[PDB]
Parts: structure tokens; sequence; C-alpha cells
RNA sequence: UGUAGGAGACCGAUAGCAAACAAGUACCGUGAGGGAAAGAUGAAAUAGUACUCAGGAAUGAGCAAUUAAAUAGUACCUGAAAUCGUUAAGAUGGAACGGAUUAAGAGAGAAAACAAGUAAAGAGGGGAAUAUUCUCUUCUUUAUUAAAAGAAACAUCAGUGAUU
RNA sequence: UCUUAACCCACUCGUCUUGAAACACGGACCAAGGAGUCUAGCAAAUGUGCAAGUGUAUAUGAUUCUUUAAACAUUUUACGCA
RNA sequence: GAAAAAAUUUUUUUUUAGAAUCUUUUUAUGAGUAGAAAAUCGUGGGGUUUGUGUUGAAGCGAAAUACGUGAGUUUUCGUGGA
């Protein structure tokens, strides 16, 4: 049995728990962004902050 | 409700009512008026003072009217003077009486009460 | 077409909110839709499947026709309804209009 | 006790996404469909409103 | 379901490839499988059947 | 395939409309079923401690 | 023995009571098979405990019925009885435990009119 | 999930399914991959055959980018054009089909499979196989070299 | 005590009913159930077999490889048990009249424009009840990704399959065991 | 992390922060330190057990007495099991209880475990006719004809035995 | 139903154990709490969608802004695996 | 797609099936620890549906001509006060 994979790939051993971060802030980040995003195109006059590159 | 900021958890309006500042408890002691009086003044409600004519529209003693005795703020019970009660001993007190149990009529008005019956019209 | 009788049964062979079936023992499963002429579950029974149905129903002691100047206050009568819009089939609506009409 | 990531982001592909609104709008147009659910509709003209 | 007329045209419209150049679903439309009625007890019946 | 377009009042009737294709698309109930609990998980939060 | 009664045969009296239950207070009196482990019982040392199987089932026929010889339908509202009427012969109401006075009082007379026997209508007085 | 796992069907079970006489302990090999070659070395020789030992040079910064190539094998070159296109020179021997296969991400071209012979193919490609460019020379097609 | 083995119980193996809750599924095996039952024909009766079958063992046929069977019939009906696939590898111009469990929306455009009919099994089942001048096809199992991984070992000798090995990388699987010079091969 | 918010397919007082509380408290350790148990009367006590009798005093009782309710009386919601009291019933020759099977006692019950219809006079509901005339229907009551249902017994068969 | 009777049978349960009624071990009694889980990565199976492609990744957009912490859309031709 | 009985030819009474993992029917079969499977049953929450509540719910104690092979379900009487 065990013919499914020769190796674990895994390797937290490094103590992971102490380590780990849980990421779910998607969606309120892209608010967030989207609210300053408004709040400087608004504030210089409706003049663009898009610049050519 | 559509306001995001003030909260409509169970707990915390429970809480505001229980631990109420005087003036909040002092708001919370209002009253509907009594219905030529509310067609008057277009005005639904009035907090209470003490030398107030109220009638009683709940409770057992329902269709009592009379002046009110003394408000107590803290507890929600206000006394009216033909509401009395003996005690286990047979003393005479006054039943409380819950400030949405009973219509407003004849309010005193004195100048502070009177500028915010100018506010309400 | 997409829509089908059969299709509706199958969808509706676990899932309906007008089959009934009792807790306390299991045996009897009753189907309470009215546009039914008879109220056991099957699709037989079923007025889902039933052809274009238009039905004479029981409502609050009065007889029911429901449907598939203005006339207003401002058995016999179930016999009418069935010789007017018809269609075994009429043996137990008969059944049906002598047990209603008897007592309501 | 429980950690906090417990699969809060499953995906469902956009197609099946997809079918899963027409073939609902699909069945929301079906009459016999409509009185299952339980809405009470004997007297709507008809279901297709 | 109760709908706008124009929501229901705008329906048709979204379904139909209509307007908005390549753009819907990168140049997609509509769930539309196979699976078909005719109602099994018409085949059955049905003469040569 | 047309479908009556209703007034203000429900007894007064305007223009018949020929049906979105959507009404045809086929019903998959059990795929709904799956994409409904599925959305469901993506939209409640697990609880930590 | 066994109960027949007419064309009902019932094959069970005396409903089984979970092994040491008699001699322990803590084990519940309802019946358990000893299943999950070893336990020299389900080992079939004659007349230590008889233990219940499938073969005691009803006949297929007869299978949840009643000496009234009516399915038992139990009911909480009143027009949950209207799809019941026309099966009426066979079956039976029972009206739900939690039912209050002048609504059982209203579900038990139109029960009546309706004409099918309510096993619980003696009851709640 | 909890409704249908295997605690459900082996709840009351006592040795859980886990063998009354086993009795299910900790780490009874020890960890991961440590058996290879000391007591589990028939698994790995029977499943896992090329595991053990080295070979070959070691390339210390390999970089994968420098060597990557897409390939497209002949035969779905026809296949790259649209229906209209191929109805198109599929009537007309006067004009061959030029086909780019950059803008299709592939970079070279492999022999493989029929062609619908005496049909010219012009292709454009940075690197092609012995066997294709034969083959497109032999249908009257056109190889490009092009980087 | 009777002797006999398995307790004399005839136990049958593989599906016992469809397992699909796909309602046009349920209601095709119900059809065909009916059309095997009463015709007692052994193409309805394969085709309901077929019906039930897992739908991953079903198996998708390349046009290819259909217009390659089609080649010696002059009658256009195909029935497929399976999903039509379309090509990319040629110009796959002559038409037929295919029946399938499902179309890839390019192959049924293909085989629509081309002149051939694309055609439910509804259809099939009123125009065909027995079955009569038509060709049944299956697609090829052909190792599929797990029969490719599975049979009877890969590292054993004089044995070709897949193990689980991640060769996409350079360092893998090709030393002891797998190697003459090392060791030993398979 | 501190503070301020908003939350929840979380926990619901042996759970959940050690802590729903006068808890980082009591208490323990020479000390570094260790570290609890611990929510619920009622609608209203501005309803909190008045009064009387017997009591040294606790307390008890009341023909007395608050409350809708005190076997709701403030270590007050509901109040399980172990355990133990009163009464009643049975039992009881070095165990105890059990299964299988009948018995005799003690209790409970009428819904299958009998009585359709008819006449007399009480209560309802409807439908038709053109709010009230006609008429159709169901419950209570008096007596007045049916019947069906199960168990017996023998006869008669079919299946199965034993007998001479 | 409960209750004794009387006839026939009936050895402490759980336990590891070849073999437990054992002179093998745990169990004074009752209540409540109390033990195959979750994540990661892999596999086959089956369901389900699409197919020589597939998966919208990160992210942008909105008359999205009680629910809405998801749902919706993909610019008026990246990446995984095949 | 009509069978019987009650009445006094004509009235009344009982019954009158179509659920394709469903229903009718036949024949065979039934040991079981470790172990694997399936069908169920019960508990907390959620969406959904259509109900129960102070003429007394949940809970609890005593039970029930009760139902189910069984886990259990349902009910009666008593408590109980949301």
């Amino acid at each position: 049995v065990a013919h499914n994979n020769v190796l674990p790939n895994v390797h937290l051993h490094k103590w992971w728990q102490h380590r780990v971060r849980v990421n779910f802030s998607k969606n309120i980040k892209k608010k967030k962004r989207r609210l300053l995003r408004e709040k400087r195109r608004k504030a210089n006059g409706g003049t663009p902050i898009e610049k050519l590159h | 409700k559509f306001n995001k900021q003030k909260s409509s958890s169970r707990r915390k309006m429970r809480k505001a009512h229980f631990t109420a500042p005087a003036g909040l408890r002092r708001k919370i002691m209002s009253s509907k008026l009594s219905k030529e009086l509310r067609l008057k003044y277009k005005t639904r409600s009035l907090p209470v003072r003490k030398d107030d004519e109220v009638l009683i529209c709940r409770g057992h003693n329902h269709g009592r009217e009379g002046k009110v005795v003394k408000i107590n703020r803290k507890r929600y019970k206000i006394y009216v003077e033909r509401v009395t009660r003996e005690k286990v001993n047979g003393e005479s007190t006054f039943i409380g009486i819950h400030p949405s149990n009973v219509v407003l009529t004849k309010l005193k008005v004195d100048k502070n009460r009177k500028k915010i019956l100018d506010r309400k019209a | 077409s997409n829509v089908s009788n059969a299709l509706v049964w199958e969808l509706t062979r676990k899932s309906n909110c007008f089959i009934k079936k009792n807790k306390a023992g299991k045996k009897g499963v009753f189907l309470c839709d009215p546009l039914n002429v008879n109220y056991k579950n099957t699709p037989s029974s079923s007025g889902l499947v039933k052809s274009n149905s238009t039905n004479v129903t029981l409502k609050d002691g009065k007889v029911v026709f429901s449907v598939k100047v203005n006339q207003h206050f401002k058995m016999k009568n179930v016999e009418k309804l069935l010789q007017q819009h018809g269609s075994k089939n009429k043996e137990k609506l008969l059944k049906k209009y002598k047990r209603l009409s008897k007592l309501y | 006790p429980t950690k906090i990531w417990r699969r809060w982001g499953r995906k469902v592909n956009l197609k099946e996404k997809r079918y899963a609104v027409c073939s609902s709008i699909a069945a929301s147009g079906v009459t016999s469909l409509v009185l299952a659910r339980g809405h009470r509709i004997s007297h709507l003209k008809e279901v297709p409103l | 379901c109760i709908w706008s007329e124009s929501a229901f045209k705008k329906l048709d419209v979204i379904y139909g490839k209509i307007h908005e150049k390549k753009v819907t679903k990168k140049n997609y439309i509509l769930p539309k499988s196979i699976v078909h009625n005719p109602d099994i007890y018409r085949i059955i019946h049905s003469d040569k059947v | 395939p047309v479908a009556n377009v209703y007034s203000t009042n429900g007894k007064n009737v305007v223009g018949e409309v020929e049906i979105p294709v959507v009404f045809q698309t086929p019903i998959r109930n059990d795929l709904i079923q799956s994409v409904y609990t599925n959305m469901s998980k993506n939209r409640r939060h697990p609880y930590a401690v | 023995a066994v109960k027949k009664v007419g064309k009902i045969i019932k094959k069970r009296t005396k409903k089984f009571t979970r092994f040491q239950s008699n001699r322990f207070m803590r084990v519940k009196p309802a019946w358990r098979k000893p299943r999950g482990i070893d336990c020299r019982v389900r080992r079939r040392y004659k007349g230590t405990n008889l233990m219940p199987s499938i073969g005691y089932g009803s006949n297929k026929k007869t299978k949840f019925l009643l000496p009234n010889n009516k399915y038992k339908y139990v009911v909480k509202n009143v027009k949950e009885m209207e799809p019941l009427i026309m099966n009426h012969t066979k079956y039976c109401v029972q009206i739900a435990h939690n039912v209050s006075s002048k609504k059982r009082k209203q579900i038990i007379e139109r029960a009546k009119q309706m004409n099918v026997s309510v096993i619980n209508a003696k009851a709640r007085l | 999930a909890t409704r249908f796992k295997k605690n459900r069907k082996k709840r009351g079970h006592v040795s859980a399914g886990h063998g009354r006489v086993g009795k299910h302990r900790k780490h009874p090999g020890g960890r991961g991959k440590a058996g290879g070659l000391h007591h589990m070395r028939i698994n790995f020789d029977k499943y896992h055959p090329g595991y053990f030992g080295k070979v070959g040079m070691r390339h210390l910064n390999l970089l994968k980018n420098r060597t990557y190539c897409p390939t497209i094998n002949v035969d779905k070159l026809w296949g790259l054009l649209p229906e209209e296109k191929k109805k198109e020179f599929s009537e007309n021997k006067d004009i061959a089909p030029v086909i780019d296969v950059t803008r299709k991400g592939y970079f070279k071209v492999l022999g493989n499979g029929k062609l619908k012979h005496n049909q010219p193919i012009v292709v454009k490609a940075r690197y092609f196989s012995s066997v294709a460019e034969k083959k497109i020379k032999a249908v009257g097609g056109q190889c490009i070299l092009v980087a | 005590g009777i002797a006999l083995k398995n307790v004399g119980r005839i136990k049958k193996h593989g599906r016992k009913h469809l397992v699909s809750k796909n309602p046009y599924l349920r209601l095709l095996v119900k059809l065909y159930n009916f059309l095997a039952r009463r015709t007692n024909a052994n193409f309805n009766k394969i085709i309901a077999k077929r019906l039930i079958m897992p739908k991953r063992y079903r198996p998708p046929l390349s046009l290819s490889k259909l217009q390659y069977h089609m080649a010696n019939h002059p009658n256009d009906i195909a029935v497929v048990v399976g999903s039509i696939t379309d090509d990319k590898r040629l110009f796959s111009l002559k038409q037929l009249k295919v029946c399938a469990l499902r179309f890839t929306e390019t192959a049924r455009k293909r085989i629509e424009d081309a002149g051939g009919e694309c055609l439910t099994f509804d259809q099939l089942a009123l125009k065909y009840p027995t079955g009569k001048k038509c060709v049944l096809l299956r697609g090829p199992t052909k190792a599929r990704t797990a029969e490719k991984h599975f049979g009877k070992a890969p590292g054993k000798p004089k044995s070709k399959a897949r193990p689980y090995v991640r060769s996409k990388g350079r360092k893998f699987e090709k030393a002891r065991g797998r190697r003459k010079s090392r060791a030993y091969k398979k």
C-alpha cells in the first residue's frame, strides 16, 4: 500500500503553527483600494492620476 | 438599520437600557399625549414631570385618571395618586406604573418645557 | 421543449411542499395540492401532471370552480359544473362530489 | 480547538455558476415548479409575469 | 419572479449576442445541453414505437 | 413563443413579447443544490477560539 | 407466546431489556445489542438472555397496522384533515399532544363531523 | 462533511476498525520515508524503482526561460486556421496560407501525422524537425526560418 | 444443513442501478429500460447498460475516429454511448447523422454545418426503436491517466506503466532499480 | 498589543477568557510563585412573610395572612438520579436479580374489541328561491326495528401425519 | 400492565488473552462532561461542468454597499496542469 | 375495469390500485469476532417550507388495549409557566 506517492512533500517541521498566517481579507482590501483611489481621483480637480509609462 | 454604524445587536441595546444615565432615563420616561392635545400641538409624546395628570391605559387599574405623585426615573416607575396599595403590614404606598402604560393629559408647563414645546411646533 | 410532466415527477419524486408523510409510522403519504381531485401521493393523482387542467374544489363551505355589467352585491351546482367543463375519471369525480355534497 | 482556516474560499466554476443562474431562471419560468415551491399562485393569470 | 418589460427584454439581449463587441464570456453565450423532451409517455405511445 | 405584458392594474394588458431563450434551457436541480451549498459555504464564517 | 387477532399476527410480546441493566443501575433499560464488543452473550449460550433479530418482523399486509384496522395519522391542525378524509376507512386520527383546548375542541368536533375515529378524543377535558 | 465520515460508521465499535489485536499506535514504523533500504525496501523497489543514488552532472544555476520552447506538430497546423479560412484554401490552390506559429506561442515545428496531399502551405517558425521540413516541402509548402 | 458455496447466493457485480441524480438521465434510463424490456432487442439492452455505466468510464470519441469507423457505412446513423469531441488535426469534411450522449459545441457546429445531424437519444428512440440499419460505436478507453498509473507494478521488471513521479525536474527517478549500471533495471 | 467600533450557521454557566460575581479576588507557598469556588424569587417587594395562639428561646400551628401562585418565602426558577422517611401491598429454610412459560392477585382502559336506519324534541350548519320564505344536511336526547364481528362446537373438504 | 408463584434454563461485566466463572486485571453508587478530528499536500472511486483545452491567479469594474465579509462582470489574448 | 350486501324492478350501504430503487408474483437462502459495506434512528445549528404557543410550550415524573424487528417514535395522566 501507499503506492500513491513515494514521499510526503510537506515540510512543516519548523513549527508551522507558530509561523502561520490566515488570509481572507481580499474583497475588503479591494474596497479600501477603491476608496483611496476615488478620494485621490476626486481631490486632484478630476485631473488624471494615471501617468504614461 | 440602513445606517451601518449604529448597532442592531440585542445585547448592546439592552445594556444601554439598563446602565442608562439619568438624562437617558428621563428621555425614556416619555408618555403618549392625550388625543385633543396631540391634535392641538401635533405632538405624539412628551417626557412627564412630577406634577402632571395621566390616564392609565394598561394593567388592572386601566381607566383610572389622576395626578402623578412621584417619579422613579431609575427603576422606571411613576406613582399616581389613586393607585395606592397597602403593604403586607397594611401600610399604604403607591403602585409603580411603567410610563408606556399611561397617556398624558395635563402637562405642567414651565419656561423650559414651554421652550421644548416651541421646538416641537 | 424542456418541460415534461414526467420530468416534473422526477424532480418532485422526493421533493414537494404538499407531499406529507406521517412521522408516527411511515405508512401513508398524502398530497395536499388543491389542483388534485384525489389526494394521495402519486403522479397519476397529481395536478402537476394532469393535462391543462380546470377543477372544482372545496374551500370554507363553498363549491368552488378554480381556473387555469359586473355581477356583484354592493350538489346540484357541482353536477352543473361537471356537465359543463368535463375533461373511470368521471366515476371518481362523482364519488368525490357525493362525499362533498352529503356533508361538507 | 478550532484553527481559523476551515476552507473559507471554495471555487465552483464560472461555467457552473452561470449554468445555475440560467437553469434557475428557466425553472422560475415553469408554472408547476412555482406552485411546487409553495408559492400560492392559483389566481395569477399565468406564471411568466 | 416578477419581471419588468425592460428586464425581460434585456435578458433576451444578454443571451442574444447583441452589443458589447466580443466581450460577453470571452465570445460565449448560453448553457444549451442536448438533454431533451418530448415527454417519455408520448414516445412509447407513438404508433411506430 | 409570446408572453403577455401587463399594466399597473393587472386586468389591463399591453404588448405581447417573444420570450428569452433562457426559459428553454436545461433544468439541473441537483447542480443548483450543489452550487447553492457551495456559495453558502463561501458566505458563512468559520469560528476560531 | 404470540398475539394473533383476526388476520393480524403480532409476533412479539415482552419488549427486550438491555443486558446487565437488571444488575446495574447505570445501564439504560431500553435494549441494546452488545454488537460493538466481544461479550459472551452474543455467543448464544442458551437461556442466558434472549435477544432480537429481523425474523420477528410484522407481515407485509399488516406491517404498521393498529388493532383498529387503521393506520395512525397524527394531526396538529384542522386543514391537515382535508387530504386524509377520502381514506378515512383505512386511517385513524391521533391529535397531537401540544394542542390548546379551544383549538383541540374545534379539531375534535370537526374530525367527528368528518366521520373518522379519533383515538385521544376522550382525553384533555 | 461530519455527517458521512468513518466515526459515524464505527461509533460504538471499540477498536475503531483498527484491530482488536493490533491496538493502533502513535508511529508504528517511525516517520515518513525512513524505512527505505532498511525495512521498507521491498515497497520502494516494487513501486519507486529509480529513487536511490545519483546521476549526471550538476548545473548549479539552470534558469528555465533559456530552454523554454513550446512545440507544434505539422498535422495540427491546418487546424490553427478557422473553418472559413480552411474552406477557402481547400477551394483555391492559387494561394497558400502563411502560418506564423509565434502568435500561437510555438517555436519548434515537429513532423507527426498525415497531410491532405498536393496543397502548399507556408510555415514561419524558429525551429523545425528534419521530418517536418521534408513533409512541408513534399506537400509543396515552404519553410521559413524566423527569429 | 446445505453445503452450497457462497451460501447459495447469486451475487451480481458492477452497477446495480444508475446512481446519478440528473433528472434527464433518470428519465432516459426509465425510457431505455422500458425499450429494452419490451423489444427484447440486443441493441437496446447494450444502450441501457451503457447509460447505467460510470460517467467517468464513459469515453470521449474523437471525430477523426468516428469518421474513420463510419467509412464503410453508407447508412449515416451513428450512435455513440459517450461524448463526441472535435478534431483540430484534419479537414474533417464528410458529414454523418450521429446520436451521442454529449456534443462539444465546436463539434456540433461543424457536424451541423457539414449537412449532418446531431441527434438526441429521445429522437433516436422515437425514430429507430429497434436500432436496425444503424451503427453503435464506443469511444476508446485507450489507457486513461489512472490506467497508465496502474496495472501490476511499474517498478517490477518487464512491465510498462507510470509510477507516481514528479519528473518535471532534472534529478528525478532514474538510478538504482531503474538502471542497468546502478544495481539493476526493471 | 492598547483603545474604540461593527460582527458571527461560535459557547450558553462542569461550557466559553483562569474569571457572566466585590476575580487575577479569596486562599495556599520562606520566596520566585501557584491560584479558586462563586449567575437566575416575582409582573410588581413603593407587594418580602402582617396578626393571633402555644412556645424560656428556637420555632410550630392557625378558624388568621401578601400574592395569580408561598410544596414561589429571599443559600427563593424548573428540581433528574444516587440516597433515605411514612403508609400500603406482596415476599422471605446458607445469596441476589434474569430468560423461556403459564397462574393467581392488584390496577388501567372501549379507538376492531356489537347495534345501520325510523318516529318524538333540543342544538347547529349549509344550498336554493325572491334580510327571509322554501328546502337539504350533522350533533345531543327518549323507544323502536335491523344487521355485521370475533370466539366456540360439530360436519365437510384439500395438505399433512399417526393408527388396525 | 404490574406481582409473586411454580416447572425448565441461566456462573461478574469490561478486558488483554490459545485459553477467563476464575486463585488474571479495572469496576462502592449515581449524575453531568469525556475520545479517528481539522488543515496541508497526494491517490483512487463516484457524482458534476467543460474539452484540446481547462482553471479568472493576483487584480480591475460596478446606480455592490440593512443582507453585501458574496453575489455579479472581465478591459470602448499572464501563470498551473494536460 | 364493476364486485358484493342491505332494502322495498327501483332506492341505500360498503369497496373501486399504476409511487419504474415502485407494485404484483415465484423460488432459493439466513453462523459469525477482527474487519469492510448498506439501510436506518437520535442530538446542536442554518437555509427552505407550514405549522405549534399561556383555554399552558419546552422540560420533567408516573404511565400508555399505542406503533415500529430495533434504535426509537407517538400519546395519557401529573407537574410546569415560556
